[PDB]
């Protein structure tokens, strides 16, 4: 219901502020380790629910937005298993999902200018503008957690943090929550770039400012794993800086 | 000359020092199992420090509240009183 721009700064501005202030009161304020037990099943709820929702969607925002009740059981994760590892994770997950929701809302707007609704309305994009539709492609196998993008690297880092702490069951559940997740972002695939409707939406050109992020945000996620070590050193400090 | 005699040294400059690669192998054999072993040491640090409180930068309250015991509103009732003498 809200409006693009708004949903476009929710999922973002947000959540980073409100998962450093979990943070501030899980580190300190709980030393009973009762929320590792609130956090585990409503994460592993989120992950299920969001991989088996967001695939009957027909709409684009409450795709999206499914994929951010996904993507924040997938930060979650790190919650469970309180080491410096986990936090590390989490925080890079929260980073990567950051960027990837810019540049996906960056895409949403830019087809906004001729109302876009549905996700058919995206058919043969490929042929009208074939750039945009790479980058939304790139875009959705970085959500997906394709190898060679970025995203792939925070869902990796959160399983090894989930296997450090021996919680077995977190990294199962969240492979078999990838392999349904990765589905229907193929399927948004297939209706934008093989199957061409009868009827086609022409999309009018973008301004610069929204470009100049998508194509940054674009070069970002497949060239991160190029060199991914500021972050992981950013994330490593931020992680022991809880407590000296 | 003729094609063989130069393409004979011509590869043998190509090829490198196997000595050196013998000795850069056993090196980074060396430095990477140590290192492997320091990674396993710090993957083992607890997320809460056996510190922790005792840090200066987590008590922020021992050096504060002897400096507003004076102020209006946290003395203790008997200051007042014979502070007058």
């Amino acid at each position: 219901g809200s409006p693009t721009p708004v949903t476009a700064f929710l999922s973002i501005a947000p959540k980073i502020s409100i998962f450093a202030n979990i943070l501030r009161v899980f580190i300190y304020g709980s030393y009973g380790a009762t929320l590792q037990q609130i956090f585990f099943f409503c994460s592993i709820a989120s992950m299920i629910l969001g991989a088996l929702a967001a695939m009957a969607q027909t709409k684009v925002k409450r795709l999206l937005a499914y994929s951010s009740i996904g993507h924040v059981g997938y930060i979650c994760i790190g919650f469970s298993c309180g080491t410096i590892e986990g936090i590390q994770s989490l925080l890079i997950g929260i980073f990567i999902y950051a960027l990837m929701t810019m540049d996906a809302f960056a895409i949403v707007l830019a087809l906004r200018q001729t109302r876009v609704k549905y996700i058919a309305d995206l058919g043969a994009l490929a042929k009208t503008n074939p750039i945009l539709a790479i980058t939304f492609s790139i875009t959705m196998f970085s959500y997906a957690g394709i190898p060679p993008l970025a995203g792939f690297c925070s869902k990796f880092y959160l399983f090894f943090a989930a296997l450090g702490c021996g919680a077995y069951f977190l990294a199962l559940v969240g492979v078999v929550t990838s392999v349904i997740g990765c589905f229907y972002y193929i399927r948004l695939v297939k209706r934008m770039f093989f199957d061409t409707p009868r009827t086609w939406i022409l999309y009018e050109p973008m301004d610069r400012n929204k470009s100049l992020l998508l194509a940054m945000t674009s070069f970002f996620i497949t060239l991160f794993l190029l060199y991914p070590s500021p972050l992981f050193s950013v994330t490593h400090q931020m992680a022991l800086s809880l407590y000296l | 000359g003729f094609i063989m005699e130069f393409a004979e040294n011509l590869v043998l400059r190509l090829m490198e020092n196997p000595e050196e690669r013998d000795r850069k192998a056993r090196e980074h054999i060396y430095e990477m199992h140590e290192r492997c072993k320091k990674i396993k040491e710090m993957w083992a640090l607890p997320i809460r420090p056996y510190g922790f409180w005792t840090f200066e930068r987590h008590n922020a309250q021992l050096r504060w509240d002897p400096q507003i015991s004076q102020v209006a509103g946290r003395r203790d009732p008997y200051d007042d009183l014979l502070e007058d003498n």
